Protein backbone atom coordinates (compact mmCIF):
# COMPACT_ATOMS: atom_id res chain seq x y z
CA UNK A 1 0.00 0.00 0.00
CA UNK A 2 2.75 2.39 0.61
CA UNK A 3 3.89 4.65 -2.24
CA UNK A 4 7.02 4.06 -4.14
CA UNK A 5 8.21 8.05 -4.31
CA UNK A 6 10.09 7.27 -7.68
CA UNK B 1 30.83 7.37 -0.92
CA UNK B 2 27.25 8.64 -1.48
CA UNK B 3 27.28 12.33 -0.87
CA UNK B 4 25.25 15.45 -1.47
CA UNK B 5 26.62 18.44 -1.90
CA UNK B 6 24.65 21.87 -1.93
CA UNK B 7 25.14 25.12 -3.12
CA UNK B 8 26.29 28.13 -0.64
CA UNK B 9 24.12 30.36 1.32
CA UNK B 10 22.30 33.27 -0.58
CA UNK B 11 21.10 36.28 1.07
CA UNK B 12 17.76 37.38 -1.51
CA UNK B 13 15.10 40.00 -0.72
CA UNK B 14 11.35 39.91 -0.62
CA UNK B 15 9.73 38.79 -3.68
CA UNK B 16 12.66 37.48 -5.76
CA UNK B 17 13.67 33.88 -6.40
CA UNK B 18 16.60 32.18 -5.17
CA UNK B 19 17.98 28.38 -6.71
CA UNK B 20 19.68 25.94 -4.48
CA UNK B 21 21.59 22.95 -6.15
CA UNK B 22 22.24 19.74 -4.65
CA UNK B 23 24.37 17.50 -6.25
CA UNK B 24 25.11 13.85 -5.89
CA UNK B 25 27.93 11.77 -6.50
CA UNK B 26 28.08 8.48 -5.75
CA UNK B 27 25.20 6.29 -6.58
CA UNK B 28 22.95 6.07 -10.25
CA UNK B 29 21.35 9.68 -9.07
CA UNK B 30 17.87 8.58 -11.09
CA UNK B 31 17.70 4.96 -9.30
CA UNK B 32 16.00 6.87 -6.01
CA UNK B 33 14.00 10.38 -5.10
CA UNK B 34 15.10 13.01 -3.72
CA UNK B 35 13.13 14.98 -1.01
CA UNK B 36 13.17 18.30 0.05
CA UNK B 37 13.34 19.17 3.95
CA UNK B 38 13.33 23.11 5.99
CA UNK B 39 14.24 24.17 9.01
CA UNK B 40 13.45 27.15 10.01
CA UNK B 41 15.94 28.70 12.53
CA UNK B 42 15.72 27.67 16.31
CA UNK B 43 12.49 25.47 14.75
CA UNK B 44 11.99 21.72 13.67
CA UNK B 45 12.24 19.67 10.42
CA UNK B 46 9.57 20.71 7.97
CA UNK B 47 8.88 18.10 4.71
CA UNK B 48 8.80 19.71 1.68
CA UNK B 49 7.71 16.99 -0.72
CA UNK B 50 10.11 14.81 -3.47
CA UNK B 51 11.07 14.34 -6.58
CA UNK B 52 11.29 11.26 -9.10
CA UNK B 53 14.85 10.88 -10.66
CA UNK B 54 13.57 8.89 -12.48
CA UNK B 55 10.04 10.72 -14.43
CA UNK B 56 10.66 13.81 -13.28
CA UNK B 57 7.22 14.46 -11.27
CA UNK B 58 7.36 16.67 -8.28
CA UNK B 59 4.89 16.23 -5.80
CA UNK B 60 4.58 19.23 -2.86
CA UNK B 61 3.43 18.82 0.56
CA UNK B 62 0.21 21.16 1.75
CA UNK B 63 2.24 23.91 2.50
CA UNK B 64 4.59 24.23 0.42
CA UNK B 65 2.58 24.38 -3.03
CA UNK B 66 2.52 27.56 -5.54
CA UNK B 67 5.94 29.12 -4.80
CA UNK B 68 8.02 25.95 -5.09
CA UNK B 69 9.64 23.86 -8.28
CA UNK B 70 11.59 21.19 -7.83
CA UNK B 71 13.65 20.55 -10.92
CA UNK B 72 16.65 18.01 -12.23
CA UNK B 73 19.42 18.26 -14.59
CA UNK B 74 20.55 14.06 -14.76
CA UNK B 75 23.03 15.04 -17.20
CA UNK B 76 25.18 17.05 -13.89
CA UNK B 77 23.42 14.38 -11.62
CA UNK B 78 22.03 17.16 -9.63
CA UNK B 79 18.36 18.38 -7.96
CA UNK B 80 17.26 21.81 -7.69
CA UNK B 81 14.69 23.79 -5.41
CA UNK B 82 13.43 26.93 -6.59
CA UNK B 83 11.96 29.48 -4.17
CA UNK B 84 9.72 32.22 -5.82
CA UNK B 85 8.01 35.37 -4.30
CA UNK B 86 10.36 35.08 -1.01
CA UNK B 87 9.19 36.07 1.81
CA UNK B 88 10.59 36.64 5.15
CA UNK B 89 9.10 33.25 7.08
CA UNK B 90 11.24 31.32 4.30
CA UNK B 91 14.13 32.39 5.83
CA UNK B 92 16.00 28.70 6.60
CA UNK B 93 18.68 26.23 6.41
CA UNK B 94 17.03 23.76 3.33
CA UNK B 95 18.05 19.86 2.74
CA UNK B 96 18.38 17.90 -0.20
CA UNK B 97 17.69 14.44 1.60
CA UNK B 98 18.06 11.33 -0.44
CA UNK B 99 14.91 8.37 -0.51
CA UNK B 100 16.10 4.98 0.83
CA UNK B 101 15.00 2.56 -1.26
CA UNK B 102 12.62 0.63 -1.50
CA UNK B 103 9.75 3.74 -1.47
CA UNK B 104 11.86 6.38 -0.19
CA UNK B 105 10.25 7.78 2.64
CA UNK B 106 13.49 6.89 4.65
CA UNK B 107 16.09 9.50 4.69
CA UNK B 108 19.60 7.85 4.47
CA UNK B 109 21.85 10.64 3.10
CA UNK B 110 21.79 14.22 3.36
CA UNK B 111 23.01 17.51 1.87
CA UNK B 112 24.85 19.66 4.52
CA UNK B 113 22.19 22.27 4.30
CA UNK B 114 22.07 25.52 2.58
CA UNK B 115 20.49 28.69 4.91
CA UNK B 116 18.84 30.66 2.53
CA UNK B 117 18.04 34.37 4.67
CA UNK B 118 15.56 36.28 3.25
CA UNK B 119 15.49 40.62 4.06
CA UNK B 120 15.47 43.84 2.28
CA UNK B 121 18.92 44.57 4.29
CA UNK B 122 21.82 44.77 1.71
CA UNK B 123 24.86 42.53 2.21
CA UNK B 124 27.50 43.75 4.26
CA UNK B 125 31.25 41.99 4.29
CA UNK B 126 33.07 41.52 7.57
CA UNK B 127 35.88 43.35 8.74
CA UNK B 128 38.80 41.20 9.81
CA UNK B 129 40.97 42.28 12.57
CA UNK B 130 44.17 40.48 13.83
CA UNK B 131 43.86 39.95 17.48
CA UNK B 132 47.63 39.99 18.60
CA UNK B 133 48.80 38.76 22.24
CA UNK B 134 50.58 41.39 24.49
CA UNK B 135 54.16 40.50 26.04
CA UNK B 136 52.50 39.70 28.95
CA UNK B 137 49.53 37.77 27.77
CA UNK B 138 52.43 35.65 26.51
CA UNK B 139 54.20 35.22 29.72
CA UNK B 140 52.43 31.76 30.74
CA UNK B 141 53.47 28.61 28.28
CA UNK B 142 51.05 29.62 26.00
CA UNK B 143 49.24 31.92 23.63
CA UNK B 144 45.84 33.33 22.51
CA UNK B 145 45.52 34.78 19.41
CA UNK B 146 42.72 35.84 17.37
CA UNK B 147 40.58 37.37 15.00
CA UNK B 148 37.91 39.57 15.71
CA UNK B 149 34.89 39.56 12.29
CA UNK B 150 33.37 42.48 12.72
CA UNK B 151 29.73 44.20 11.03
CA UNK B 152 28.59 41.33 9.15
CA UNK B 153 24.95 40.56 7.30
CA UNK B 154 23.98 37.94 6.85
CA UNK B 155 24.62 34.62 8.40
CA UNK B 156 27.02 32.40 7.98
CA UNK B 157 30.70 33.30 8.63
CA UNK B 158 33.46 30.02 8.40
CA UNK B 159 36.62 30.88 9.91
CA UNK B 160 39.63 28.50 9.79
CA UNK B 161 43.19 29.08 10.75
CA UNK B 162 45.83 28.09 8.42
CA UNK B 163 43.84 26.74 5.81
CA UNK B 164 42.58 24.24 8.00
CA UNK B 165 46.27 22.67 8.90
CA UNK B 166 45.51 24.55 12.68
CA UNK B 167 42.47 22.68 14.15
CA UNK B 168 43.61 22.09 17.77
CA UNK B 169 43.26 24.67 20.39
CA UNK B 170 40.91 26.44 17.79
CA UNK B 171 37.63 28.13 19.80
CA UNK B 172 35.27 29.96 17.24
CA UNK B 173 32.42 31.76 18.86
CA UNK B 174 28.52 31.43 17.91
CA UNK B 175 28.23 35.78 16.59
CA UNK B 176 26.37 37.88 18.28
CA UNK B 177 23.41 39.81 16.68
CA UNK B 178 24.18 43.88 17.03
CA UNK B 179 21.38 46.68 17.44
CA UNK B 180 23.01 47.96 14.16
CA UNK B 181 21.27 44.48 12.90
CA UNK B 182 24.83 43.48 12.04
CA UNK B 183 26.54 40.33 13.59
CA UNK B 184 30.68 40.25 14.82
CA UNK B 185 31.88 36.74 16.11
CA UNK B 186 35.43 35.82 16.78
CA UNK B 187 37.92 33.30 16.74
CA UNK B 188 40.36 32.39 19.14
CA UNK B 189 43.31 29.91 18.83
CA UNK B 190 45.83 28.89 22.12
CA UNK B 191 49.52 28.45 20.50
CA UNK B 192 52.29 27.55 22.35
CA UNK B 193 54.18 31.13 23.41
CA UNK B 194 57.70 29.73 22.38
CA UNK B 195 56.45 29.67 18.44
CA UNK B 196 55.71 33.42 17.92
CA UNK B 197 58.69 34.76 15.85
CA UNK B 198 58.68 31.47 13.81
CA UNK B 199 55.39 29.55 13.05
CA UNK B 200 53.24 32.24 11.08
CA UNK B 201 49.12 32.43 11.74
CA UNK B 202 46.78 33.61 9.10
CA UNK B 203 42.99 33.38 10.15
CA UNK B 204 40.72 32.61 6.79
CA UNK B 205 37.24 34.09 6.82
CA UNK B 206 35.03 33.43 4.42
CA UNK B 207 31.37 35.02 3.96
CA UNK B 208 29.50 32.76 0.84
CA UNK B 209 26.71 35.43 0.93
CA UNK B 210 28.56 38.28 -0.07
CA UNK B 211 31.10 35.64 -1.68
CA UNK B 212 34.08 37.05 0.04
CA UNK B 213 37.12 35.53 1.76
CA UNK B 214 40.21 37.32 3.36
CA UNK B 215 42.69 35.91 5.25
CA UNK B 216 44.54 37.66 7.74
CA UNK B 217 48.02 37.48 9.55
CA UNK B 218 48.58 38.03 12.75
CA UNK B 219 51.47 39.64 13.61
CA UNK B 220 53.23 41.24 16.20
CA UNK B 221 52.11 43.92 18.28
CA UNK C 1 2.14 16.84 13.13
CA UNK C 2 3.65 14.11 15.04
CA UNK C 3 3.73 14.76 19.33
CA UNK C 4 7.43 14.41 20.63
CA UNK C 5 8.25 16.04 24.32
CA UNK C 6 10.18 18.86 24.38
CA UNK C 7 13.30 17.47 26.61
CA UNK C 8 15.04 14.26 27.42
CA UNK C 9 17.86 13.64 30.34
CA UNK C 10 19.73 10.98 31.59
CA UNK C 11 22.61 10.43 33.29
CA UNK C 12 25.99 8.84 31.92
CA UNK C 13 25.08 4.69 31.34
CA UNK C 14 21.68 4.70 31.91
CA UNK C 15 18.78 4.62 28.80
CA UNK C 16 16.65 6.92 28.06
CA UNK C 17 13.28 6.89 25.98
CA UNK C 18 11.75 9.69 23.91
CA UNK C 19 7.76 9.23 22.31
CA UNK C 20 6.26 10.26 18.85
CA UNK C 21 2.32 10.16 19.01
CA UNK C 22 0.84 10.35 15.85
CA UNK C 23 -2.36 8.85 14.75
CA UNK C 24 -3.56 5.46 13.11
CA UNK C 25 -3.04 7.31 9.72
CA UNK C 26 0.76 7.28 10.46
CA UNK C 27 2.37 5.83 13.17
CA UNK C 28 -0.60 3.27 13.82
CA UNK C 29 -1.09 2.68 10.28
CA UNK C 30 2.51 1.62 8.68
CA UNK C 31 5.96 0.41 9.21
CA UNK C 32 7.84 3.56 8.03
CA UNK C 33 9.26 5.48 11.46
CA UNK C 34 12.48 7.13 11.92
CA UNK C 35 14.25 8.73 13.97
CA UNK C 36 16.93 11.26 12.82
CA UNK C 37 19.59 12.67 15.50
CA UNK C 38 21.07 15.94 14.83
CA UNK C 39 23.55 18.02 16.50
CA UNK C 40 23.20 21.95 16.43
CA UNK C 41 24.74 23.17 13.17
CA UNK C 42 24.97 19.68 11.96
CA UNK C 43 22.60 17.87 8.90
CA UNK C 44 20.11 14.85 10.30
CA UNK C 45 21.18 11.67 10.61
CA UNK C 46 19.20 8.65 10.50
CA UNK C 47 19.42 6.33 13.31
CA UNK C 48 16.40 4.63 13.39
CA UNK C 49 14.27 3.42 10.76
CA UNK C 50 11.18 1.11 9.73
CA UNK C 51 10.43 1.38 13.19
CA UNK C 52 12.91 -0.64 14.61
CA UNK C 53 16.09 -1.42 12.35
CA UNK C 54 19.32 0.47 11.81
CA UNK C 55 21.37 1.83 9.44
CA UNK C 56 25.48 0.70 9.06
CA UNK C 57 26.95 2.25 11.82
CA UNK C 58 24.68 2.67 14.61
CA UNK C 59 25.49 0.81 17.36
CA UNK C 60 22.49 -1.49 19.30
CA UNK C 61 22.48 0.76 22.20
CA UNK C 62 19.62 2.58 19.68
CA UNK C 63 16.68 1.19 19.34
CA UNK C 64 12.95 1.46 18.51
CA UNK C 65 9.55 0.47 18.79
CA UNK C 66 6.04 1.44 18.80
CA UNK C 67 2.60 0.37 20.28
CA UNK C 68 -0.41 1.86 18.97
CA UNK C 69 -0.36 5.07 17.53
CA UNK C 70 3.06 6.18 19.53
CA UNK C 71 6.38 5.03 18.24
CA UNK C 72 9.53 4.92 20.78
CA UNK C 73 13.43 5.43 20.67
CA UNK C 74 15.36 4.19 23.59
CA UNK C 75 19.01 5.10 24.06
CA UNK C 76 20.56 2.80 26.45
CA UNK C 77 24.08 3.07 27.73
CA UNK C 78 23.83 7.19 27.67
CA UNK C 79 27.08 8.93 26.77
CA UNK C 80 27.68 12.84 26.16
CA UNK C 81 28.15 12.38 22.44
CA UNK C 82 24.16 11.35 22.57
CA UNK C 83 23.03 14.97 23.40
CA UNK C 84 21.27 16.28 20.49
CA UNK C 85 18.00 17.00 19.45
CA UNK C 86 16.19 14.25 18.08
CA UNK C 87 13.11 14.14 15.18
CA UNK C 88 10.23 10.96 14.65
CA UNK C 89 8.96 11.31 11.18
CA UNK C 90 6.56 8.96 9.40
CA UNK C 91 4.41 7.95 6.32
CA UNK C 92 1.06 8.76 5.93
CA UNK C 93 -1.79 7.21 3.85
CA UNK C 94 -1.96 10.55 1.90
CA UNK C 95 1.32 9.76 1.17
CA UNK C 96 2.63 12.13 2.31
CA UNK C 97 6.02 12.19 5.57
CA UNK C 98 5.40 14.11 9.16
CA UNK C 99 7.50 15.13 11.56
CA UNK C 100 7.49 15.58 15.04
CA UNK C 101 8.27 18.79 16.69
CA UNK C 102 11.65 17.45 18.20
CA UNK C 103 13.01 16.18 21.67
CA UNK C 104 16.28 17.87 23.12
CA UNK C 105 18.28 14.73 25.04
CA UNK C 106 20.70 16.59 27.74
CA UNK C 107 23.10 14.31 29.23
CA UNK C 108 23.60 15.00 32.98
CA UNK C 109 25.92 15.12 35.88
CA UNK C 110 28.49 17.14 34.61
CA UNK C 111 30.36 19.04 37.58
CA UNK C 112 30.84 23.16 38.02
CA UNK C 113 33.40 24.52 36.28
CA UNK C 114 34.05 27.93 36.41
CA UNK C 115 34.53 30.04 33.55
CA UNK C 116 38.27 31.30 31.25
CA UNK C 117 38.01 34.33 30.15
CA UNK C 118 40.49 35.60 27.42
CA UNK C 119 40.08 39.81 26.26
CA UNK C 120 41.30 41.44 23.70
CA UNK C 121 41.94 44.86 23.33
CA UNK C 122 41.45 46.83 20.17
CA UNK C 123 43.88 46.48 17.02
CA UNK C 124 45.78 49.16 15.94
CA UNK C 125 43.77 48.13 12.39
CA UNK C 126 40.58 48.87 14.21
CA UNK C 127 41.51 52.07 16.03
CA UNK C 128 42.87 53.07 12.68
CA UNK C 129 39.21 52.87 11.40
CA UNK C 130 37.66 54.89 14.16
CA UNK C 131 36.33 51.40 15.26
CA UNK C 132 37.51 49.85 18.30
CA UNK C 133 35.89 46.97 20.35
CA UNK C 134 37.02 45.23 23.22
CA UNK C 135 36.45 41.34 23.13
CA UNK C 136 35.68 38.83 25.75
CA UNK C 137 35.31 35.26 25.43
CA UNK C 138 34.04 33.05 27.96
CA UNK C 139 34.32 29.52 27.86
CA UNK C 140 34.24 25.77 29.28
CA UNK C 141 31.72 26.61 31.69
CA UNK C 142 28.62 24.54 33.36
CA UNK C 143 25.93 24.88 34.30
CA UNK C 144 25.38 27.27 31.29
CA UNK C 145 24.51 30.68 33.46
CA UNK C 146 26.66 33.72 33.07
CA UNK C 147 26.52 37.47 33.94
CA UNK C 148 28.95 39.86 32.27
CA UNK C 149 30.11 43.14 33.61
CA UNK C 150 32.14 46.21 32.39
CA UNK C 151 34.41 47.99 33.94
CA UNK C 152 35.71 51.64 33.37
CA UNK C 153 38.84 51.74 34.90
CA UNK C 154 37.00 51.70 38.55
CA UNK C 155 33.13 52.24 37.33
CA UNK C 156 30.66 50.35 35.31
CA UNK C 157 30.00 50.74 31.96
CA UNK C 158 27.02 49.52 29.79
CA UNK C 159 26.15 51.07 26.83
CA UNK C 160 27.75 49.48 23.67
CA UNK C 161 27.69 46.17 25.27
CA UNK C 162 26.85 43.33 23.04
CA UNK C 163 26.55 39.66 24.83
CA UNK C 164 25.70 36.25 22.87
CA UNK C 165 23.08 34.36 25.34
CA UNK C 166 25.15 31.05 26.33
CA UNK C 167 25.69 28.06 23.70
CA UNK C 168 27.18 24.23 24.07
CA UNK C 169 29.95 23.78 23.42
CA UNK C 170 31.06 20.45 21.45
CA UNK C 171 32.21 19.12 24.86
CA UNK C 172 28.64 19.78 26.44
CA UNK C 173 29.87 22.88 28.41
CA UNK C 174 29.36 26.01 27.59
CA UNK C 175 30.64 29.13 25.59
CA UNK C 176 29.71 32.71 25.40
CA UNK C 177 30.78 36.05 23.98
CA UNK C 178 30.80 40.03 24.71
CA UNK C 179 31.92 43.24 22.81
CA UNK C 180 32.43 46.72 24.32
CA UNK C 181 31.94 48.86 21.67
CA UNK C 182 34.14 52.20 21.92
CA UNK C 183 35.59 54.94 20.52
CA UNK C 184 39.03 55.69 20.36
CA UNK C 185 38.87 58.14 22.22
CA UNK C 186 36.67 56.45 24.47
CA UNK C 187 39.32 54.30 24.79
CA UNK C 188 42.64 56.08 25.21
CA UNK C 189 40.97 58.25 28.01
CA UNK C 190 41.07 55.65 30.61
CA UNK C 191 43.56 53.70 32.14
CA UNK C 192 42.31 50.33 31.92
CA UNK C 193 39.05 48.32 31.11
CA UNK C 194 37.99 45.39 32.40
CA UNK C 195 35.26 42.09 31.36
CA UNK C 196 33.75 40.53 34.64
CA UNK C 197 32.02 37.67 34.48
CA UNK C 198 30.63 35.93 37.80
CA UNK C 199 29.30 32.28 37.69
CA UNK C 200 27.42 30.79 40.36
CA UNK C 201 28.55 33.58 42.67
CA UNK C 202 32.09 33.98 41.83
CA UNK C 203 33.82 35.63 39.56
CA UNK C 204 36.70 35.84 36.95
CA UNK C 205 37.90 39.11 35.77
CA UNK C 206 40.66 40.45 32.92
CA UNK C 207 41.61 43.58 32.01
CA UNK C 208 43.78 45.13 29.77
CA UNK C 209 44.78 48.70 29.11
CA UNK C 210 46.14 50.72 26.33
CL1 LIG D 1 28.52 4.80 19.99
Amino acid sequence: DVVNQQ
Amino acid sequence: QVQLVQSGSELKKPGASVRISCKASGYSFTSLSMNWVRQAPGQGLEWMGWISTKSGDPTYAQAFTGRFVFSLDTSVNTAYLQINSLEAGDTAVYYCARGQPPVGWTFDYWGQGTLVTVSSASTKGPSVFPLAPSSKSTSGGTAALGCLVKDYFPEPVTVSWNSGALTSGVHTFPAVLQSSGLYSLSSVVTVPSSSLGTQTYICNVNHKPSNTKVDKKVEPP
Amino acid sequence: ALTQPPSASGSPGQSVTISCTGTSSDVGGYNYVSWYQQHPGKAPKLIIYEVSKRPSGVPDRFSGSKSGNTASLTVSGLQAEDEADYYCSSYTSSSTLVFGGGTKLTVLGQPKAAPSVTLFPPSSEELQANKATLVCLISDFYPGAVTVAWKADSSPVKAGVETTTPSKQSNNKYAASSYLSLTPEQWKSHRSYSCQVTHEGSTVEKTVAP
